[PDB]
């Protein structure tokens, strides 16, 4: 109990030299900082799913059909237990049961294992456990899917946290983002619980596309929902009433998470333009050149906003302090080419529908020579005696 | 001009001589600790597979393809000697034009010219083109992206590893076993440009 | 005697210590099979060669000593393809390139210059033969893991019954890909590091 | 004078290794091209249905039971020639014997046809029962060879194969697994009016339909260049006028 | 059979093309002309060699040596080689030994430097009288219990100049050896057959080159004085292959004769009005009483000076009467000893325990200055390590602790 | 007009009033010896004998020649040695007047003067210990010239005095002082200051900069930076204004000046204010009777580089101009890395603190948080105005590199000019004792 009262109580401790008076601010407000921001889009991500699996449900079944497969699965009949409905007019609270009997599991088996590697890892190394690994945690439940196997949740955090992060000394010491490794490891390894049409919406026996995958096939025109019947407008996918990963679909939501810790200071408004520049212009270049066959070059930059997980990476994942780069003038090459990435492999790359996170890692791979670029652009200066 | 630039890209990114077709990776893991030697070594490899791969299709083309020489006669099992003589006696007279014409360049990038005088990146670039057929043009070009492509690998990876003078590494992984880890990240990454079909 | 055999599977490892041979570790290691052959066409081609360089190394021109090696190793390689196409050609076609790379391989031409060069033909057979055994454990081990958790197969042999064929086993996808191997050499690294904590390298 | 001693030495080295070389490479080519053909000869054995195993079998089946031809794809009319011999990937790669297809007509993405095919017609004594049609059409990772067997009516098929393939080994890959391939033993190419008419259901096929079959899950992308493969080849630059002759009589 | 002859024919003829284009440009873009190395840049002598070759090895052929154990690859690093112009590039494997102040005085390490071009260097000067010279042993007796004294006589009487505490490189060939050859008088052979050392054996069949301090100061003429201790296995490892030159030097009598090369070294005191400090044990007594001796007789000099030996017990010390001696003569100098483990028969009435706290405890806590002294040190590893550490301590900077490593 | 606008002002309790007022009787000083930056010392003094004013204590190894001379007259009491026998501190019981004194000019020949002997006059005197020399931050050698002298005439530290109220009191000291800085330089004076009035020399030779913006500015890192950038070829040299009015005294009257002006000011002072008093006066003794009750820490210097003043180091630096008392916080607070923060302060604006402008905190000597490792949010920017990256920096001084860290502007720097980069690190580094360390391996790898 001594080891969790190293969080509940303040350190207590004076300072020893040069700076007497120092700063508030620590890690441990940073990490709980960014981890409170991502509250609005779990929440909405654990109604949407309950709402679309609701939904799904009462398209395909009916009267007798829909016990059978309410008693069947147990989420459906522990929700019923706990006090929902299943039925089609359930409310808004009948629905964030539903999404939080997939979400909570994965949350709690991502928290387990996480921390047990990580607390092996200091034990053994003979330092304090540290923060920065709920954001870790709470950020790879949240970009997956809401079928996802327990299993495969606990292999990808096993992997994205001792290989990319536990491997190279700790919090603040390695080069690439934990999250996403660890959401590649399940992609490239286990690539049909993370794909497809059947693993979007925690429906029993509903395929159905997303809208990145409906705008490839046939383009605006093809975007419908088939569960409802009806239109994805542009307020659909900006709010957040699509199908998807389970916390990046809502676009407001994100913003509005976001706009805190970049007003804190702790993101980087810098990296954040540099993406928005980068997907802007690679965009609307695509639609000036235009093309026939592919449905993809007419989309406008306003729909690879709402589309797919370009926010959440943009504004969580792409502002990773330690992976990005470390010079004001590299940041912004950092975010054009996270931008310019994501919409060439969304564009031009045939087998994945979005490429997001493939950009980052890409990004994380070469933002240390922007920043040697600056700093040997720098030393010139210093040997001119001018800086 | 639309199908020569398709192939510098696509030898550039789409299929990465380093980490795409994992050649040359003792080089690539050993003198990768500075960008400034990676740069250098890069550079020479450039020039290197620049200048070998397009005397080796004419080579092949005029004398090793299937009844080139004389009809019924296929000479084709000479193709890895071959190959394998006109890198070396390559890279030793550029060396040596290197060493007595020009002794700046020399100093500058002819001290890596004794690691690829037999690298397996550069015999493979050769062997992918006698693969793939290519005409002297599509050799001069697949040649270039290739080195490109080669050198920007190891000069990301010598930024990786210079980025890493603050990590607090294992003592079993210090050294080999974390630029392996670390080699593997950057496929990982590399990875973005698998279904592009260019 | 044996010492001399068998002190490069672990003292002196080729992958794991003298860095040369990792290209084919990388590639050839998806298939158990492939990884044998790869051993064996090795083992045979770093002996042969080292004893003919041993036969005649005093009579080598320095001048052009690369040429007159190369002229032999390419000569050895050329004859294990021409013999792997006629007896065993579903390997080959997975070895394509590789096969010919041996040349090109950096076990086979370290052992010619550092040890062939200087030191009688019968040493010369038995350190290419240990550097071959050290090369095809680190091939062998990294090809069973790979193998094994990535299509449920050893040697071609049914071990964990997949669940397309009615099994309980989903096989992984990154063990047929790139990153795995490094990770696995990485990790083999660590473990021999381990145990033997003189091939620790130092903090400078 | 040092320069004797290196050319003799070198001319030495030179002839023994390449008097070794020459003596091997050059004994081995018959050897190579039996080992090169057996592979695609057992392949089409399987494909036929006739059982074969081992070297020694599956020649002698061969040679007994399959005879190739040569069909040109305009006319649908056996050509003369060593159909044993014909290279089809070469032929349609070199221009000269090879025509080039224009976007609305490449509906498979392979942009280059070849002029002749090859067929290997399957006979048990002087009467063909069967007829094993090549086709190949884009994938979504790459290009992916085929096996069809066509009976002797032109419609009904016996079996499918896929020899090459190189796509993801669980989501696309699946073209090979037995269950799929022997969904397609009865299908019925052409409708009552003698067009394509194979489909690839995505979500499952009716249960007893005669012309679709199910598709790949998880794989819509390498299920529609199956569908397309199909719709180009059994269409009018493919075996469609050879697959109308072979239906209106003498095969 | 048609194509084995195109193949051999084009094989033979591609060989040639390459070897012959190979000469030819190898023939025309190397110069291949002859350089002269200013040995020492004003005076006239030079060294006309042919441009391929090593620096170390075109020297050993015109007769200068440095005293290096490398041979080639820079294995310890004692070569240092002054060029105002010559091989320009530094290279990695000799900036290990050199730091950023030489890489300023423009020196290099001698096997790094490779010839290809007319270079002048200015080597030091004491380096033109380093004569090897091979002298008949004289007497081999036994003085401490692993170790043993050996004494070389110069012809024309002439001992090399050489200051106080350098050291000699003396080599021999080939032999077989076994400790049933030299003398071992009873006082010390009482622990050798009590520990039956005389069951190893040693067999070197290729010549050997080691080094050994001199314990001579220069005005003793005609002798050459050095004391040298037996390698004597490890008990850790006892199979191991034995110490080979020291059990050769022990095998030798009266009568042959040896090598004896070069009258270089590094260890030599600094000539201040600063006290000093003379810290040596187990076979480094032979610098120590170099320099104390040095100092004493030929300088005549009066500044305070200290001696503070090391030893398991009573036999092993030596040179006593000669330091009692020294100390009656000159008031300034006070000399002391400990014993790890003295003996009953002995009757000691002297201080015991490790000399680091002997020292410490005895002489310097009291001390109104422990910084001021120099302190010159010499012995096992684990006496060095533990005097460092105890100076450390004390505050004494590392510029006034002189180290002499036994092999190291 | 340079003016800097990345920086802090700290906003802290217990601004002093800019009134100068005579200070209480001190019967001890002190010459704290590790202080000096690579000094060794011979001393020539035993304890209980007698000194004068401007007689020698004792003498550098690694210098030789410079001499640290005793500030009053009296009887040497206390050599206090720490750990590995280093110099502490050498405390002087005052009695007496007695004094050595030296050669006497009159104002107009002071720049006629000779280098050489303004330098000897200075050595003998002691005030060869006023300059300080970029890089690495130590006496200058008594044979060394420099091309630049920077005279700082401004103080922007916290809780700092105002050098206008001083040297509007001896204007002709500082006149003086700056025609000797003149005469002795070889290539040029910086008279460093804020936009208000000085006296100005009237040589060719001092020229007077105006300076402006928040605190990196007040330091002479910032200045020469910005004038004469500094590097192992270019050394430039490094006075305070109190220590030129010293210089202006010596030379104007034969007798050595140590009087000082410090500015006594904390959040727990009950009343601050300037308060006159001698160089290296007992702090304890300073402070008595004129702090809060409680546990207190008295700190010689500013708050952002000062000395812990306890026991052996309770003395004024030679360096420090204001002594900063401030209570010593050792609360453990439920949750208080999650409370809204209302007194909190950072330059982050993630409390609540930043909302009101205008506040002041009593701030106690807390670290707020824990030792842990560097996560760059960018805090290091916006409290460097040198034209360096301090993230690569600062990771380069972290990671023991002293070559990069060299070519990143190591040379440029002291452990006054990483303060603020230390105050607003989340990982709790310190970096001037990185520095300090990087800088001395240069000094010895040379
Ligand atoms: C500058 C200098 C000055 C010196 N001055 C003196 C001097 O004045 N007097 C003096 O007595 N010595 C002196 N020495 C030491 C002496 O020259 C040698 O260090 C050594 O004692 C004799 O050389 P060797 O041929 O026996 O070495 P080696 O034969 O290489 O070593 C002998 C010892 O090493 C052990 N050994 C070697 N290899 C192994 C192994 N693999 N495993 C286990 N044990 C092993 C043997 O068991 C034996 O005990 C000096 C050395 C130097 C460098
Ligand atoms: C708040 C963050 C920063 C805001 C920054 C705003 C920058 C906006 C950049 C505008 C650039 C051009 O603006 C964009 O032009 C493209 C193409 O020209 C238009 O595109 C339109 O025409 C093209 C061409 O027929 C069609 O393929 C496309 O489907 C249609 O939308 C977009 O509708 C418009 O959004
Ligand atoms: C703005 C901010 C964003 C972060 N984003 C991520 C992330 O996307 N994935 C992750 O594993 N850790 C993230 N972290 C935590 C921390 O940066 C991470 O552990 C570092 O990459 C070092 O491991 C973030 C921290 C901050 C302050
Ligand atoms: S295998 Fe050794 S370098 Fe490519
Ligand atoms: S001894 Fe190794 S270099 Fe001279
Ligand atoms: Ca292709």
């Amino acid at each position: 109990y001594e080891a969790a009262a190293t969080l509940f109580y303040t350190p207590g401790l004076v300072t020893k030299r040069s700076s007497h008076v120092r700063d508030s601010v620590d890690l441990k407000r940073i990490m709980i900082m960014v981890w409170l921001a991502v509250f609005p889009a779990m929440f909405w991500g654990m109604y949407n799913a309950g709402g679309q699996a609701i939904a799904a449900l009462n398209h395909l079944y009916s009267g007798d059909q829909l016990a059978a497969i309410v008693a069947g699965n147990w989420h459906y009949w522990l929700t019923e237990m706990l006090g929902g409905t299943m039925s089609s007019d359930a409310g808004w609270g009948s629905k964030m049961l539903l999404g939080a009997t997939y979400f909570l599991p994965i949350y709690a088996t991502v928290f387990i294992v996480g921390g047990f590697w990580e607390v092996l890892f200091c034990m053994v190394r003979k330092h304090e456990v540290n923060e920065g690994f709920f954001v870790t945690s709470i950020l790879f439940a949240l970009i997956v899917p809401p079928t996802l196997p327990l299993w495969q949740a606990a292999l990808g955090i096993t992997f994205g946290v001792v290989v990319a992060k536990e491997v190279f000394g700790g919090t603040g010491r390695n080069f690439l983002n934990p999250a996403l490794a660890g959401r590649a490891f399940l992609f490239f390894a286990y690539p049909a619980q993370i794909s497809g049409d059947l693993v979007w919406t925690a429906a029993d026996g509903y395929s159905g596309a997303t809208a990145l995958s409906q705008w490839a096939q046939g383009g605006a025109g093809a975007l419908i929902n088939n569960a409802t019947g009806q239109t994805i407008t542009w307020m659909d996918a900006f709010i957040g009433n699509i199908p998807g990963s389970i916390g990046e679909v809502s676009t407001l939501a994100l913003m509005i998470g976001a706009a805190f810790i970049v007003y804190m200071g702790i993101a980087s408004w810098r990296i954040i333009g540099g993406v928005m520049i980068g997907m802007i212009l690679l965009s609307t270049l695509f639609n000036v050149i235009g093309s026939d066959t592919n449905a993809m070059f007419n989309m406008p930059w306003h729909w690879h906003l709402v589309l797919g997980g370009f926010a959440f990476g943009m504004f969580f994942m792409a502002t990773d302090p330690v992976s990005a780069s470390f010079t004001n003038s590299g940041k912004w090459a950092y975010g054009i080419l996270i931008g310019v990435m994501c919409v060439l492999i969304r564009v031009v790359n045939p087998a994945y529908p979005e490429g997001m996170m493939l950009a980052i890692l890409f990004a994380n791979l070469f933002a240390p020579l922007f920043d040697h670029v600056v700093v040997e652009r720098n030393i010139k200066r210093r040997l001119a005696r001018y800086g | 001009m639309e199908h020569y630039i398709s192939l510098l890209v696509k030898s550039i990114f789409i299929e990465n001589m380093a980490l795409s077709f994992f050649l040359g990776m003792c080089t690539f893991l050993a003198v990768s600790k500075k960008v400034k030697t990676s740069f250098g070594l890069g550079i020479a490899v450039i020039v290197v597979l620049t200048i070998s791969v397009p005397v080796n299709n004419l080579v092949y083309n005029l004398v090793l393809k299937p009844d080139a020489l004389v009809e019924g006669v296929d000479l084709s099992f000479l193709n890895f000697i071959t190959f394998i003589g006109v890198i070396a006696a390559l890279v030793q007279i550029l060396e040596m034009i290197l060493d007595r014409f020009f002794p700046p360049l020399y100093n500058a990038l002819g001290i890596f010219l004794p690691l690829i005088t037999v690298n397996c990146a550069i015999f493979g670039g050769v062997s992918f083109m006698v693969q793939r057929d290519y005409s002297f043009a599509e050799s001069v070009v697949y040649g270039f992206g290739s080195g490109v492509g080669w050198m920007l690998a190891i000069v990301a990876l010598a930024g990786i590893r210079e980025k890493m003078k603050y990590s607090d590494v294992p003592p079993g992984l210090r050294g080999l076993g974390i630029t392996f880890i670390t080699a593997g990240l950057m496929a990982l990454g590399f990875m973005s440009f698998s279904g592009v079909q260019l | 005697l044996k010492k001399s055999v068998l002190a490069p599977v672990l003292d002196n490892n080729p992958i794991a210590l003298q860095v040369l041979g990792v290209c084919s570790a990388l590639a050839v290691t998806t298939k158990l099979e492939t990884a044998f052959v790869m051993t064996l066409a090795v083992m045979f081609v770093t002996a042969l060669s080292n004893f003919f360089v041993s036969l005649i190394r005093n009579h080598i021109p320095n001048s052009v000593r690369i040429i007159v090696q190369m002229a032999i190793i390419a000569s050895l390689v050329i004859v294990v393809d021409q013999i792997l196409k006629a007896y065993l050609y579903d390997i080959s076609k997975q070895l394509s390139v590789f096969v010919g790379l041996i040349i090109t391989n950096c076990i086979v031409m370290g052992r010619a210059e550092a040890f062939a060069m200087k030191s009688e033909p019968i040493p010369s057979f038995i350190d290419g033969i240990g550097n071959g055994l050290g090369y095809g454990f680190v091939l062998m081990t990294v090809g069973f893991f790979r193998e094994l958790l990535g299509s449920g197969k050893l040697f071609g042999l049914e071990v964990l019954p997949l669940i397309s064929n009615g099994g309980w086993y989903q096989p992984n996808g990154l063990m047929l890909l790139a990153p795995s191997a490094f990770f696995l050499i990485g990790f083999m690294i660590w473990a021999i590091r381990t145990f033997k904590p003189e091939q620790v390298e130092a903090k400078e | 004078d040092s320069i004797k001693k290196t050319l003799f030495v070198v001319i030495a080295l030179s002839l023994v290794c390449s008097i070794i070389v020459s003596a091997a490479a050059v004994g081995l080519r018959d050897k190579q091209k039996e080992n090169a053909a057996l592979d695609k000869q057992s392949k089409i054995l399987q494909v036929a249905g006739i059982e074969a195993k081992g070297s020694k079998q599956i020649v002698e089946l061969f040679n007994k039971s399959i005879e190739p031809r040569l069909v040109d794809f305009n006319t649908g009319d056996f050509v003369e020639g060593d159909a044993a011999n014909y290279d089809q990937r070469k032929a349609a790669k070199e221009a000269s014997e090879s025509i080039k297809l224009t976007a609305e007509q490449d509906k498979a993405k392979i942009q280059r046809r070849a002029n002749v095919g090859v067929v290997y017609l399957v006979k048990d004594g002087d009467k063909t029962s069967k007829v094993i049609l090549p086709v190949h059409g884009n994938g979504l990772w790459s290009m992916m060879y085929a096996f069809v067997a066509v009976e002797t009516d032109g419609n009904t098929v016996s079996g499918l194969t896929y020899y090459e393939q190189g796509e993801t080994p669980g989501l696309g890959g699946e073209v090979e697994n037995p269950a799929w391939r022997a969904q397609w033993v009865g299908k019925k190419l052409f409708d009552e009016n003698h067009k394509p008419a194979i489909k690839i259901v995505k979500g499952g096929a009716p249960q007893g339909s005669e012309h679709g079959v199910d598709g790949l899950s998880g794989a819509t992308l390498t299920s529609n260049g199956v569908q397309n493969t199909f719709d180009f080849w059994l269409g009018d630059m493919g075996f469609g006028p050879f697959l109308t002759k072979v239906r209106d009589g003498g095969l | 059979m048609s194509t084995i002859i195109f193949g051999v024919v084009m094989f033979t003829l591609i060989i040639l093309a390459l070897v012959l284009v190979i000469l030819f440009a190898k023939s025309k873009l190397v110069p291949t002309g002859d350089i002269t190395i200013s040995i020492n840049g004003d005076p006239e002598k030079a060294i006309v060699t042919q441009p391929g070759g090593k620096l170390l090895t075109a020297l050993a052929g015109a007769g200068v040596f440095v005293s290096s154990a490398c041979g080639g690859g820079g294995s310890c690093g004692q070569c240092r080689v002054k060029i105002k112009s010559g091989g320009g590039d530094i290279l990695p494997t000799e900036l290990d030994h050199i730091s950023k102040g030489e890489a300023r005085e423009g020196e290099r390490l001698a096997c790094q430097v490779a010839v290809k071009a007319d270079m002048d260097l200015e080597l030091p000067e004491e380096i033109f009288g380093v004569k090897k010279w091979e002298c008949t042993v004289i007497s081999n007796d036994n003085k401490a219990t692993f170790i043993k004294e050996l004494k070389l006589a110069i012809p024309d009487g002439e001992s090399v100049p050489f200051r106080a505490g350098g050291y000699i490189q003396i080599e021999a060939p080939a032999h077989h050896v076994k400790y049933a050859d030299f003398d071992v008088p009873e006082k010390y052979r009482g622990d050798w057959d009590k520990f039956n050392l005389f069951r190893y054996e040693s067999k070197v069949d290729e010549p050997i080159i080691r080094a050994y301090s001199m314990a001579n100061y220069p005005e003793e003429f005609g002798i050459i004085m050095l004391n040298v201790r037996i390698a004597t296995p490890p008990p850790n490892n006892p199979n191991v292959p034995p110490g080979q030159m020291s059990s050769y030097i022990w095998s030798l009598k009266a009568g042959d004769k040896c090598t004896i090369s070069g009258p270089f070294g590094e260890f030599f005191a600094k000539d201040t009005d600063a006290e000093m400090v003379f810290i040596g044990g187990g076979a480094g007594m032979a610098p120590m009483r170099s320099h104390i001796f040095d100092q004493l007789k030929r300088l005549k000099s009066k500044r305070k000076m200290s001696y503070w030996y090391g030893a398991r017990s009573k036999r092993e010390m030596f040179y006593v009467e000669d330091f009692d001696g020294l100390a009656a003569e000159n008031d300034n100098f006070v000399w002391h000893c400990a014993l790890s483990d003295p003996q009953p028969e002995d009757n000691w009435t002297g201080y015991t325990g490790f000399i680091h706290n002997v020292l410490y405890e005895n002489y310097l806590k009291d001390h109104e200055a422990p910084e001021d002294c120099e302190y010159y040190m010499c012995g096992p590893p684990m006496m060095n390590a533990a005097v460092i550490n105890m100076l450390k301590n004390l505050g004494v900077e590392e510029e006034n602790i002189l180290l002499d490593d036994f092999g190291g | 007009m340079i003016t800097i606008k990345k920086g802090l002002d700290l906003p802290i309790a217990g601004t002093p009033s800019q009134v100068i007022s005579d200070g209480k009787a001190i019967k001890k000083v002190a010459l704290l010896g590790e202080e000096y930056v690579g000094m060794r010392p011979t001393m020539h003094v035993r304890v209980g004998d007698e000194v004068k004013k401007a007689q020698i204590l004792f003498e550098d190894k690694k210098n030789p020649g410079v001499k640290f001379t005793s500030p009053v007259s009296g009887k040497v009491v206390e050599i206090n040695r720490g750990a590995k026998r280093v110099l502490q501190s050498v405390v002087i019981e005052v009695a007496g007047d007695d004094q050595v004194t030296f050669d006497k000019f009159e104002a107009n020949q002071l720049a006629s003067l000779n280098r050489d002997a303004i330098k000897t006059q200075l050595v003998e005197s002691g005030l060869w210990t006023a300059f300080r020399t970029r890089p690495f931050s130590k006496v200058p050698a008594i044979d060394s010239t420099s091309e630049a002298i920077f005279v700082t005439a401004m103080d922007t530290n916290p809780l700092a005095a105002e050098p206008t109220v001083v040297i509007n009191e001896q204007s002709e000291a500082f006149v003086a002082g700056l025609d000797v800085l003149s005469a002795l330089t070889t290539g040029k004076v910086y008279v460093c200051k804020k936009g208000t009035s000085l006296p100005r020399s009237q040589q060719p030779n001092v020229e007077e900069h105006v300076f402006d913006g928040p605190h990196p500015a007040g330091l002479a890192g910032t200045h020469m930076h910005f004038l004469y950038p500094v590097s192992a070829d270019h050394v430039a040299w490094s006075i305070n204004y109190q220590d030129v009015i010293a210089v202006g005294q010596l030379f104007l009257t034969g007798e050595l000046y140590t009087q000082r002006v410090v500015s006594l000011a904390g959040p727990v002072v009950n009343k601050p204010r300037l308060v006159r008093t001698v160089m290296g006066a007992s702090l304890e003794q300073l402070v008595d009777s004129e702090i809060m009750p409680g546990e207190v820490r008295i700190i010689s210097g500013s708050v952002l580089s000062g000395t812990k003043a306890t026991g052996p180091h309770a003395y004024l630096g030679r360096y420090h101009l204001q002594v900063s008392v401030l209570r010593e916080g050792r609360d453990k607070e439920l949750f208080g890395w999650a409370m809204p923060g209302k007194n909190k302060f950072s330059v982050t604006r993630s409390f609540l603190g930043h909302l009101f402008k205008g506040q002041v905190y009593n701030m106690t000597t807390t670290t707020n948080g824990s030792d842990r490792s560097m996560v760059p949010i960018g805090n290091y920017e916006k409290v460097m105005p040198l034209d360096m990256e301090p993230t690569l920096l600062l990771r380069d001084l972290c990671a023991g590199d002293s070559d990069s860290a060299v070519r990143l502007g190591a040379l440029e720097l002291d452990e006054e000019d990483l303060a603020l980069c230390t105050f607003v690190c989340p990982g709790k580094y310190e970096y001037g004792q990185l520095l300090r360390e990087c800088l001395d391996k240069i000094e010895k790898e040379g």
